[PDB]
């Protein structure tokens, strides 16, 4: 995209153009094989600026003077849009089933804190040390 | 009668000019909102008190992040040029 | 707001320098001269810095200015990353050569920052009027 | 050793306060988080019956002196260094056991005169 | 929306227009791909209400100098919004079945609090570091 | 509601108008989605006289010296209405099914204690301390 | 490929031309005997982007002077690449039924982390000491 | 084989003949009675082109001045090639049903790591000392 | 940088004077007299052809991820030229571990002046004067 989703903030997200935003709402639907067709404009929109804000207010800061997301910052993002999406959706499916036959999906279920929950949430959770503590400060 | 609380009376307590000290030692700011308490700045009066970070010693101190020299905690006011 | 900043405005450096406040200033706002060694808060478009405030002054008062040759921490008004060039925004923050007007900036990026982060840079040029 | 053992007394000689900050597996805590923190238990701003009011989830640890022998450790580089100089161990201000007085001490002092 | 949803008190939103009252239920509305079509209006200005209220009076303050809604304030108000919507619908669905199509969602034993039962909640409670008491106090 | 129901008392909720009862009631019927239509007007008169009551008596004095009602007292008491309520229904609802389908609710556990119990109830519950013993006195 | 997936960083898979990026699609492509073929070209590609910068993001850089990425990272990047592509079709299927039979994987995860969740990130984290941290450092 | 798998590394195995391939190939088809006939040639290629460089970087150099790959190189090459080509066609399978029957296997919920997914990784992981860290060293 | 004395070969000390010296992490592999430039937080990497990338000169070898230190701007330095240069002429990093004139290279502005002229591939002495980074 031509502004990448980890250079705009939340103010700049609401400045960009709809072409602009429609960039990176389409990148953000490649993180799924159903791209979430069914789940309109405004939802992708919504998720997309939330996770934008959590980014910049959640996820930022240094942490014993490394950076807290030290991972790719386009890709966390990306990530946490998916994650926002996916629990717009209702949430991870553990199972499906109808006409076309049955899938049951390898979830397990360990996951209890917010991140944990979907696919999209534990790879982004790997971007962020994944939510360990290892801040360090000093007297002089 | 004055208690040792009374507005008449603060200026007699060790402990008003002893924290009003920690107070100037101790902030980054003349923004007392974000850096004391209601409590802190009711009772040692802080909005007359000259809070402003200049009497902080850490204003003054090196803090680098790569500390090649052994350098950090060095204090400016201390040069041979101050 | 919050207002957050338990911030030491001085990463490393001795060159500070003494000028009068010609107006109220805070910790770590870019500023310029607005008269004889007098410093008030840098305006936009990059003809107007000479350093960075260490401490908040009333106007009239004596003023300690981290200039060039100098390391500070200092808020952005944009996402910024080590390497970009940043100047005075005007609103008392830094932005990106990139974002202003102007050409050339002032300090350099060392640890990137997001939007209304505090980022660390060096400062190591000054800007006037060069009509 | 001598520079080893002032050293050391520095590091170790003195306990160290240790603030843990935050639930253990629980919301993690930032670098400007911690600067609020230091703030309320700075050091230099302390004093000897500061009390602490908190939540659960501040821990005032602390690095304890960890006790090591120097004062055995100076006796045995003052043994060596008075020995080698031909110097009886006394001249170092360090004494042992059983060379205070008799045969004992009457041989050392022979030695040396 | 025009005031944002961060900006009102609970007397603010009482004060609100029409108009201005719905434009931040049409945002509250964006983070369901079902948007709660089928719940009334009265019961999502209700949740907003309240949202706003447990906000100002259970997740302000500061623990430590440090303030206890650390998150972006906005987001946090309209996820806290949504988890009051989806305990107004019953609470989270763990599987739904229709005509032979039937789904089964990865939600499981999350918790037992409040924040921990539903999505939405437990996206609010990483702004609110996570109901955890870091609050410190000193004598003077 | 012209007096909202954190300004009466038991004497003074009998004292009330029906008018004024009505608004308190179609208040508390905001907070669920099925407004609980089926259940008449005296059931949950009676649920919101009981909830009154219960927070005058049982959720009411200091602790060391705050307030035990921490949290806004019209959303508590609203709360505590919505929870009898839904008691006085049966409980909640874990799995509905029928001729339009079935769906099972993520509502298991509950704890053991009343409150615990519903998710109206779990809401209230942390206007209150969580009904958490941090009160302090002393000798002088 | 001609370029291989170990020689090229972020910037240089937006710098490929479309055959070379094909090419090295086509060797992801073979790590299932699906080749996960109905999902799009953009997607695929947009899991290997994030492989490509993931790698050089959090599985770079040294750990006591070894280097964090110890296996081959051609095959590294790859299964990682598989991984991505993995979860944007859901999970791994647990079990799979229909008009043509029906079996079940053992595809139980090894734990709550991301690279668990899948028998690609199962293989990738076997590449990089399994997560471990064996950093030692020292003062001069 | 002319040449046999544990003599060929990753450029030699790009540097034979396509017989030479074939003949190892078909080794590898030896260790199923199903030879994964429904999987192309480029997938059991690619599974033993990983298999090897898996082998010279994983599976290489010694602990204690023992060999870290204890037992036949022929066969750990071969077994770590059929785990590949196992999990490419997408794990084990714990029970199978349809017209001719059902059956289930004793595959019994092994462990966490790669290895211990599936019977061939299993075979292989006894000539690796079952993955165990008998190394030591010395000073001098 | 080398000085020839018969058989030696004697590396040149690359700092003349000023005390302008800061500590920054190595990204890649460097070696003594190479101009650097921010490549990430707090890390620096061998400069680029043109402008836009110089914080300072690399005083000492390091392998990749060591602490390095650079002499900055307020420096004079005896750094490796891959042209001709003059008294006056502007210098600006080069690309292969060397400076080049501005007047040779793509940019406007070099990083530092040539105080001693030396030919191509000998050692010239310089006073670095600015720094160089992202302006887009
Ligand atoms: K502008
Ligand atoms: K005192
Ligand atoms: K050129
Ligand atoms: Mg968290
Ligand atoms: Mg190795
Ligand atoms: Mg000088």
């Amino acid at each position: 995209p031509d502004p990448s989703i980890d250079e705009v903030s939340k103010s700049d997200w609401d400045a960009l153009t709809t072409q602009e935003q429609d960039d990176i709402i389409s990148q953000v639907e490649n993180l799924s094989s159903t791209g979430w067709v069914n789940t309109s404009r405004e939802r992708k929109a919504e998720a997309i600026r939330s996770a934008i804000a959590e980014r910049d207010t959640l996820y930022s800061g240094n942490m014993s003077r490394l950076p807290t997301l030290d991972g790719d910052a386009e890709y966390f993002t990306l990530y946490l849009s998916a994650h926002k999406i996916q629990l717009f959706e209702g949430g991870e499916a553990q199972s499906e089933s109808g006409e076309g036959g049955s899938v049951s999906y390898s979830t397990g279920g360990g996951g209890e804190k917010d991140l944990q929950k979907t696919r999209y949430g534990r790879m982004a959770l790997e971007y962020v040390w994944e939510d360990n503590s290892i801040a360090a400060l000093r007297t002089y | 009668m004055q208690l040792r609380r009374s507005p008449g009376m603060r200026p007699m307590d060790r402990d008003w000019h002893q924290e009003r000290a920690r107070a100037r030692e101790q902030a980054y700011s003349s923004d007392l909102t974000s850096q004391f308490s209601e409590s802190e700045i009711v009772k040692y009066e802080l909005d007359t008190a000259q809070i402003d970070g200049s009497d902080n010693p850490r204003t003054y101190i090196w803090n680098r992040t790569i500390d090649l020299f052994g350098m950090n905690g060095t204090d400016v006011r201390e040069l041979r040029n101050r | 707001g919050e207002h957050t900043f338990p911030v030491e405005v001085l990463i490393s450096g001795e060159e500070l320098r003494g000028y009068t406040a010609g107006e109220a200033l805070s910790a770590g706002e870019p500023v310029y001269l607005s008269g004889d060694y007098e410093v008030s808060a840098s305006s936009a478009d990059g003809g107007e810095f000479l350093g960075v405030n260490l401490y908040d002054v009333a106007s009239g008062e004596p003023v300690a200015l981290a200039g060039d040759d100098c390391e500070v921490r200092v808020e952005v008004s944009e996402q910024v990353t080590a390497n970009d060039e940043i100047l005075p925004d005007g609103l008392g923050t830094f932005e990106t050569v990139a974002t202003s007007a102007a050409s050339a900036g002032v300090a350099i990026v060392q640890e990137g920052a997001a939007s209304g982060e505090v980022c660390e840079a060096y400062i190591f040029a000054v800007q006037g009027t060069t009509a | 050793n001598e520079a080893a053992i002032n050293q050391a007394i520095e590091l170790h000689g003195f306990p160290q306060r240790h603030v843990k900050v935050g639930k253990e597996d629980g919301a993690p805590v930032r670098d400007n988080d911690l600067r609020r923190v230091r703030t309320i238990f700075d050091p230099r701003t302390t004093d000897a019956n500061t009390a602490y009011f908190t939540g659960q989830d501040v821990d005032v640890e602390t690095l304890e002196a960890h006790n090591f022998d120097y004062s055995a450790i100076h006796e045995m580089d003052m043994r060596n260094l008075t020995t080698a100089l031909g110097l009886p161990l006394e001249a170092g201000n360090v004494g042992a056991d059983g060379l205070g007085s008799g045969k004992p001490a009457e041989l050392r002092f022979a030695l040396l005169k």
